[PDB]
């Protein structure tokens, strides 16, 4: 995260980390969306191009975590995964259409103070706040900069991007199924996510109901923070389906 | 540059 | 979960954390 903050303890309690076995590194976020599921980026277990094709056994999930590096003792709670699945129609190829994937986790985890599911939206919750100008939240432990690492997880708040500035702003195709944010170069403000925040949460707090929902995954950008480059995020909703579909035949 | 996890997860 | 989203050390003590006022401003 670039021009963020420090987070506040148990301020995004669905983050997750997923971490590389061997060697033992971060590779990804993700959230947490019930005890047995964690969401992600599925560019975070396959991008053929860079020769990644993550398998079960590879990975752990860490949950609860505060402090990047630190094993968090009596805090945190790492996870081995049973399956993970990806989207059918991931357009790894070209532009990282529906770059979405769910891990299911061997056992249960135990909710605490640390540990908590994020919601994920409904159709009404989505056509509501997902407006040019509305805010939402970011957060990871990826790089501080394009060009270096946090201390401990870091957040910022983003606004969504009219769909026509974000698609003037590079020459990939945008599709339905990604959302851009980001401040504008006459904004003054700034802030991104950046590589490591992969598969991490984009989050709104609705004003109906005062609870936090899930709307995007951070999918992909151009550099970090640049004047008029924007992030790209999966929308989830319009994934739900195929989510549901998972959960429903999987769990 | 992290801290080594238990080894119960690496099992 | 019929408890998602609500985050134990915040919206189940009823406290707000430091930045979220900033979402609910931009909530227009
Ligand atoms: N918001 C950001 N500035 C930002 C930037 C990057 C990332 C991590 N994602 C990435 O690094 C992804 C994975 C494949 C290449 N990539 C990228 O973001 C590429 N820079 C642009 C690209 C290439 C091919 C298809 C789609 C987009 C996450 C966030
Ligand atoms: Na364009
Ligand atoms: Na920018």
């Amino acid at each position: 995260i670039v021009e963020g903050s420090d987070a506040e303890i148990g301020m995004s309690p669905w983050q997750v980390m997923l971490f590389r076995k061997s060697p033992q590194e971060l590779l990804c976020g993700a959230s947490l969306i019930s005890d047995r599921w964690v969401l992600t980026a599925a560019h975070c277990l396959l991008y053929p191009p860079w020769d990644k094709n993550f398998t079960e056994n590879d990975l752990l999930v860490r949950i609860g975590k505060h402090s990047r590096t630190r094993y968090e003792r009596n805090i945190e709670k790492i996870s081995m995964l049973e399956k993970i699945y990806i989207h059918p129609r991931y357009n790894w190829r070209e532009n990282l259409d529906r770059d979405i994937a769910l891990m299911k986790l061997k056992k249960p985890v135990a909710f605490s103070d640390y540990i908590h599911p994020v919601c994920l939206p409904d159709r009404e919750t989505a056509a509501s706040l997902l407006q040019a100008g509305y805010k939402g939240r970011v957060t990871g432990w990826g790089n501080l900069k394009e060009t270096g690492q946090p201390s401990v997880l870091q957040v910022v708040n983003l606004p969504i991007v009219e769909r026509p500035v974000c698609k003037d702003s590079t020459r990939i195709r945008i599709t339905d199924n990604m959302f851009c944010a980001g401040y504008k170069p006459d904004e003054g403000k700034r802030g991104d996510s950046c590589e490591g925040d992969s598969g991490g949460p984009f989050v709104m707090k609705s004003p109906f109901n005062n609870r936090w929902y899930q709307m995007g995954i951070v999918s992909w950008g151009e550099g970090c923070d640049r004047d008029g480059k924007y992030g790209f995020y999966t929308h989830v909703f319009r994934l739900k389906k195929w989510i549901q579909k998972v959960i429903d035949q999987f769990g | 540059d992290f801290e080594e996890i238990p080894e119960e997860y690496l099992q | 979960e019929a408890d998602c989203g609500l985050r134990p050390l915040f919206e189940k003590k009823s406290l707000e954390d430091k930045t979220e006022r900033e979402l609910l401003e931009s909530y227009i």
